[PDB]
Parts: C-alpha cells; structure tokens; sequence
C-alpha cells in the first residue's frame, strides 16, 4: 500500500469582471447625471 | 480481479462593458431679464 497524500491546493479568489468595469455596463450612471445637473445648475454670469 | 483527456483551455466572458460614443448637441439659450426705472434705482 502506497497511497500518495492529498496535496494542498490554494484555492484563489475569482474576479470575473472589474470593479471599474461593473458601474462600466450602466447606460443610465447616476453619478455622472447628478454631477451633470449640478453642473447645469451653474450657468449664470453677469 | 485489478481494474481523461488532456488539452488547452481559453476562457471567455459576457462583456457588459457598455458601448461609449460622443454625440454633438446643438442648441440655442435665449433669456429674458426685465426691469423698471425710477430715478437711478433699477428694479
């Protein structure tokens, strides 16, 4: 009987798709329009 | 009585990455302030 042991594995964490790459997929980017409204809500000079 | 194919593998995603592409608005801002005048303050 010569059972060779079970070796340790390291499972690693599996990033399918990017942080950057998540809010990425959004047609509708909720930061950027009320940045974009604030942004219309400057428009005035004397 | 005594008694697995090997090969090489690429992997790929869905891609939801949405498609960017700039677009050209074209419009015109008219405004339209009003006052009075009595002696030399404007309302």
């Amino acid at each position: 009987l010569d059972i060779d042991p079970l070796e340790n594995t390291d499972f690693r964490v599996l990033e399918l798709y990017s942080q950057k790459e998540l809010r990425s997929s959004n047609v509708f980017d909720l930061e950027e329009i009320m940045r974009e409204f604030n942004s219309y809500k400057q428009r005035v000079k004397y | 009585t005594s008694m697995l194919d090997e090969g090489i593998m690429v992997v790929y995603k869905r891609n939801i990455v949405a498609h960017t592409f700039k677009v050209r608005v074209y419009q015109k801002v008219l405004t339209f302030r009003r006052s009075y005048a009595y002696h030399r303050t404007t309302y």
